[PDB]
């Protein structure tokens, strides 16, 4: 849109001169009777209004700039020279003008003549390195809290865990298969494989819980991924998706097969990859932008509801 | 009640308060994860580490930035350096701050309204504006119209503006920027002899840049006066206390962005693409842009580049054109600095994108709210 404020409602109402004062970060009328006597430590804005013979109003809009004025408020004329420019349209013309250099023009709309004096309003302005803490999650203990069903564990982090075995990743996924209470489940840096990928894929057929699942920093391979995204047509409970990082990286038929993949799901809403190309890239950005927005209409449609 | 200002380049976040005369963060717009070959237990339960953390930690980290050429590519990660920033630097929580966030200049649609989507439903700000960074360093130098060299450590981008709008169609770009062009050093450094390889040599090399490099008023002349004497060598003191020589390399390696081939690029020079920028405007607003050139962003400190580009521009315009170029000295800055006056100002409460807005309307309501 465009600003209104209250010297724009009076800006530009008739044929004249109004000279503005920048004062910390606001537009302020310079006392008529003042007019030419320009503080060198400061910034002005200018509007002549001209009639025209139609009965519209010609603009021309300067702005001045004082050598020892500050940067903040140079910059604020020059900004407010544009949006009172489109306040009027469009149709004033803009002039710079510093000073010692000014137009004959703006020199010729003080018939007493242009004075500087010095002075003005003050400006508006106003190590660690690589080992802490390992992560202490017992794996037999939480794999077996799983398969209970336990309400207490609604999380679920193995990172950077070493030396799990890959049965007992892969018993994790079968697991938790038929769990109501694990909505997050983080396995980064775990050295998991395709077939962990594979028993996750699975996993996420059956299991209506989870939304986020992190694989990060992992040897899973291509068709491990695509296994999980193949999976992820039967699943719109997984809002988020982390793969960063394998140790060997997918090519192109892979990422293509991704954005592919994902053009049926409605569901997910992040994926962490870095993708090589940036057709896939922009293909999956949009579609996961498009699922988010769903998630706005809906919440519209319950926001449009209450009356 | 305050503004917040980020500005999210290809290798730094700039970020802070409106109302400052600079930002109250600076760091390195990286995300790090542990790197096979490797070890880490260190990590506890993180998967990755962000900013200055990641950058400490270089050496056990493969590296990864989510801006690349100034554009969005990583969105994950990116969301992780939005995080950070709020939470970690600017210690405060977004849902009551505006927030004004920069893009670059031919970003592409769906890009905008991505940022727009996050900002709103994942960090809950009250309010946000996308403004383009060229367009707010104008701003900062007190101009409206003008034309912006905006070189990064990313990307590179000629970018005209007339009353205060950016005129798409002769916007030019440039994928050389500051970090190729520490890389461009470390090999013609190692042509003469010194091996720059190392994760932490790279790290010396770029301090030699910095420091050392300087662009050439003329090349040919500087490579001739190189040739016949010592003049413009300078002598170089490293971390092992060696102190070493190094030659004509000081101005080779920022004689890239005036010639593009020396790098492998099929590109014109930023003085060429600066003309035909100007070229491909409306001949009334062309005498603006020649006498307003100001330049942004911190590949732009090279000494002597102004000079450079006031001799090559006056060689390609008309024989009269007033010519000026503006190098102001904070223009490592003037991006964040020009954002920062304009969320400040007494008019912006009405440019605002609302949360309602958003609401309501959905995030094409960028594409009208935000030129
Ligand atoms: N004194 C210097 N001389 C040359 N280059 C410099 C100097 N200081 C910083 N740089 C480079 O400036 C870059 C940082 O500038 P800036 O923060 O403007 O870039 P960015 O916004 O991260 O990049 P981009 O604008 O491309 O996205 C880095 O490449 C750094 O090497
Ligand atoms: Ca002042
Ligand atoms: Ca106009
Ligand atoms: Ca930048």
């Amino acid at each position: 849109m465009v600003v209104e404020h209250p010297e724009f409602l009076k800006a530009g109402k008739e044929p004249g001169l109004q000279i503005w004062r920048v004062e910390k970060f606001d537009l302020v009328p310079v006392p008529t009777n003042l007019y030419g006597d320009f503080f060198t430590g400061d910034a002005y804005v200018i509007l002549k209004t001209v009639q025209l013979r139609n009965g519209n109003l010609q603009y021309d809009l300067h702005y001045w700039l004082g050598n020892e004025c500050s940067q903040d408020e140079s910059g604020a004329a020059a900004i407010f020279t544009v949006q009172l420019d489109d306040y009027l349209n469009g149709r004033a013309v803009q002039h710079r003008e510093v000073q010692g250099f000014e137009s004959a023009t703006f020199l010729g709309y003080f018939k007493s003549g242009l004075k500087y004096k010095k002075g003005g309003v003050a400006s508006g302005f106003g190590k660690p390195v690589p080992d802490e803490e390992p992560n202490s999650t017992d794996v037999e203990e939480t794999l077996e809290r799983i398969k209970n069903n336990d309400p207490k564990l609604e999380e679920v982090n193995l990172n950077n865990i070493r030396n799990i075995p890959i049965p007992t990743l892969k018993a994790y996924a079968e697991a938790l298969k038929e769990n109501s209470y694990v909505k997050k489940f983080a396995l980064a840096n775990t050295r998991a494989d395709d077939h962990v990928a594979f028993a996750i894929a699975i996993m996420l057929k059956a299991n209506k819980t989870i939304t986020s699942l992190n694989l990060d920093s992992n040897h899973i391979t291509g068709k491990g991924i695509l296994a999980i995204f193949r999976a992820l047509l039967q699943n719109n409970t997984l809002t988020e998706l982390r793969f960063h990082n394998q140790r060997h990286i997918c090519g192109g038929k892979t990422e293509m097969e991704i954005a592919k993949l994902l053009k049926e799901n409605t569901t997910l809403l992040k994926l962490g990859y870095h993708f090589e190309l940036a057709g896939p890239r922009m293909t999956v950005t949009n579609l996961l932008s498009r699922n988010m927005d769903k998630q706005r209409q809906k919440r519209l449609q319950e926001q449009r509801q209450a009356q | 009640t305050t503004a917040l200002v980020c500005d999210n380049g290809s290798g730094l976040v700039k970020a802070g308060f409106a109302g400052d005369d600079a930002p109250r963060a600076v760091f390195p717009s990286i995300v790090g994860r542990p790197r096979h070959q490797g070890v880490m237990v260190g990590m506890g339960q993180k998967d990755s580490y962000v900013g200055d953390e990641a950058q400490s930690k270089r050496g056990i980290l493969t590296l990864k930035y989510p801006i690349e050429h100034g554009i969005i590519t990583n969105w994950d990660d990116m969301e992780k350096i939005w995080h950070h920033t709020f939470y970690n630097e600017l210690r405060v929580a977004p849902e009551e701050h505006p927030t004004l966030l920069t893009e670059a200049p031919l970003n592409p649609k769906a890009n905008r309204e991505k940022m727009t989507q996050i900002m709103f439903e994942t960090f809950n700000v009250p309010a946000m504006y996308v403004a383009i960074q060229a367009v707010l360093s104008l701003y900062a130098s007190g101009r409206t119209t003008g034309i912006v060299l905006d070189s990064g450590d990313g990307v590179t981008h000629n970018v005209p503006i007339y009353e205060g709008y950016a005129l798409p169609h002769a916007i030019m770009r440039l994928d050389l920027a500051g970090r190729d062009l520490t890389d461009y050093l470390m090999k013609i450094l190692t042509e003469r002899g010194y091996s720059f390889v190392t994760t932490a040599e790279r790290e010396i090399v770029r301090d030699i840049k910095e420091k050392l490099c300087y662009v050439a008023l003329d090349f040919e002349n500087e490579m001739a006066t190189a040739a016949s004497s010592s003049s413009l060598e300078k002598s170089y003191e490293l971390p092992d206390g060696q102190v070493i020589t190094i030659g004509n390399e000081r101005f080779r390696c920022p004689e890239t962005l005036f010639q593009p081939s020396f790098i492998g690029m099929e590109s014109a020079g930023i003085h060429e693409t600066t003309y035909n920028s100007i070229m491909k405007c409306d001949i009334d607003i062309r005498k603006d842009l020649y006498a307003n050139n100001v330049m942004s962003g911190g590949t732009t400190m090279y000494p002597g580049i102004a000079d450079r580009m006031q001799k090559e521009i006056t060689a390609l315009a008309p024989s009269t054109m007033k010519i000026k170029i503006i190098a102001p000295p904070e223009r490592k800055y003037s991006v964040w600095i020009g954002g920062s006056i304009l969320a400040s100002l007494s008019t912006f409460q009405q440019m605002w994108i609302t949360k309602q807005e958003y609401d309501e309307a959905g995030p094409s309501i960028v594409h009208r709210k935000c030129f």
